[PDB]
């Protein structure tokens, strides 16, 4: 049907430049303009500025005129955004919407994720929260990059599991995974949560002890 | 240039008719800024509801409908679903700039309220060892999905060093968020009562450990 088809996740040092693209299908590109939405995880969402391919006008936020470029091919019906002079301010999701008279977005990409970082591939160090129906946790500290998979006792303790968002904590991710299980069943049936992070091969086991 | 205001939160039930708002800084709203609204569901899901303050977008319901309210644009949903439950953003042409306003969160109550299940877990005696000490405040099963965290060091309000994630959808719908408070183990020995408070719906849930 339209589809509005995007690249993926980007990984990028500060001062670099990054090109994004927008492929359309579905419909006539020349006849709709290609809008650029930036949406960082806590500031709401912004206009970067919007491309007519059938004639190349273009409109641009005077915010981001210094820092996007953006273009067209229409043999190949792909829209690029390229930004330059990243800093960490630039880590966000980029989205491009089809848009026409009177609208930026009818239809959206699925995004593409930037995150601009100085940081080095750094594995996660596991920690068995304990507290002493229980919960437990497992507190993955201090890795680059995302993501890392949990699994509890090898992927059958599956009900009960809460794995939250990753934060920054200086340049490194901590998340943390919690699983309730009946009081009867810990200590004498064992847990362990299992953490992989697959950018360092890292596959740690953390057996959950009894404070 | 503008800034475009929208209502934070609302709440309403299948069934009802809620209206939300959109209005700029530089007085009315008017046709030419061609008032947009869009929907955004987990996992950076958009949809394009209303252009041109008033055309419904390719295969939305027609129970969305845009309008402009006296100086103001404004979204009605006549007869809420439990699916409409999302964040909608209005944006305002203004000045040849797109400018957005900052999301209203709304709930549409498809299950019962739920307060929520708060844990406070104490630094594991591993990480003690590296100099640092983190404590992790899980937040589960509550729903609106709208929930404050403070947290107290002998009573004290920490303003710095904590952090929290914003509100996850849970599979059966309620939602989940933890927060950290990281210190150094020194400062984690010169204090003996931590807390983690957490307030939903007027309500403040506390759960707290002694270092001891
Ligand atoms: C260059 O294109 C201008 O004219 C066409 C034809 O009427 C408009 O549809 C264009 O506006 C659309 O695209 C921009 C990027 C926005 O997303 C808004 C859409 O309506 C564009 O006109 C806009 O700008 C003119 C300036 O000449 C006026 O402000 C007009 O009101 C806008 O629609």
């Amino acid at each position: 049907e339209v589809q509005v088809q995007q690249s993926g996740t980007v990984l990028a040092r500060p001062g670099a430049s990054v090109k994004m693209s927008c492929k359309a299908s579905g419909y006539t590109f020349t006849n709709y303009w290609m809008h650029w939405i930036k949406q960082r995880p806590g500031q709401g969402l912004e206009w970067i500025g919007a491309i007519y391919p059938g004639n190349s006008a273009t409109f641009y936020n005077h915010k981001f005129r210094a820092k996007t470029k953006l273009t067209a091919v229409t043999s190949t019906i792909t829209a690029y955004m390229e930004l330059s002079s990243l800093t960490n301010e630039d880590s966000a999701v980029y989205y491009c919407t089809r848009g026409g008279h009177g609208y930026y977005g009818d239809y959206w990409g699925q995004g593409a994720s930037l995150t601009v970082s100085s940081a080095k591939t750094t594995p996660p160090s596991v920690y068995p929260l304990a507290p002493g129906m229980v919960t437990l946790g497992c507190l993955v500290k201090g890795y680059f990059p995302e993501p890392v998979t949990v699994t509890w006792n090898s992927g059958s303790l599956s009900s009960g599991v809460h794995t939250f968002p990753a934060v920054l904590q200086s340049d490194l991710y901590t998340l943390s995974s919690s699983v309730t299980v009946p009081s009867s069943t810990w200590p004498s049936e064992t847990v362990t949560c299992n953490v992989a992070h697959p950018a360092s091969s890292t596959k740690v086991d953390k057996k959950i002890v009894p404070r | 240039q503008a800034v475009v205001t929208q209502e934070s939160a609302l709440t309403t039930s299948p069934g009802e008719t809620v209206t939300l708002t959109c209005r700029s800084s530089t007085g009315t709203v008017t046709s030419g800024n061609h008032a947009n609204w869009v929907q955004e569901k987990p996992d950076h899901l958009f949809t394009g509801l209303i252009g041109d303050t008033n055309n419904r977008a390719p295969g939305v319901p027609a129970r969305f409908s845009g309008s402009l309210i006296g100086d103001k644009a404004a979204l009605t949903i006549t007869g809420a679903q439990p699916e409409d439950e999302a964040i909608y953003f209005c944006a305002l042409w203004c000045n040849n700039h797109w400018i957005f306003g900052g999301g209203t969160k709304l709930t549409v109550l498809g299950q019962p309220k739920s307060s929520p299940s708060v844990t406070l877990f104490p630094p594991s005696s591993e990480e003690l060892e590296t100099n640092k000490a983190t404590l992790v405040c899980t937040i589960t099963d509550f729903y609106p999905g709208v929930v404050t965290v403070d947290w107290k060091v002998d009573g004290t309000p920490v303003t710095q060093g904590m952090e929290t994630t914003q509100p996850s959808k849970q599979s059966n719908n309620k939602y989940m968020a933890s927060s950290y408070l990281t210190l150094t183990a020194r400062a984690w020995e010169r204090h003996s009562s931590y807390s983690c408070q957490v307030t939903h719906e007027g309500h403040t849930v506390e759960k707290s450990l002694s270092r001891a």
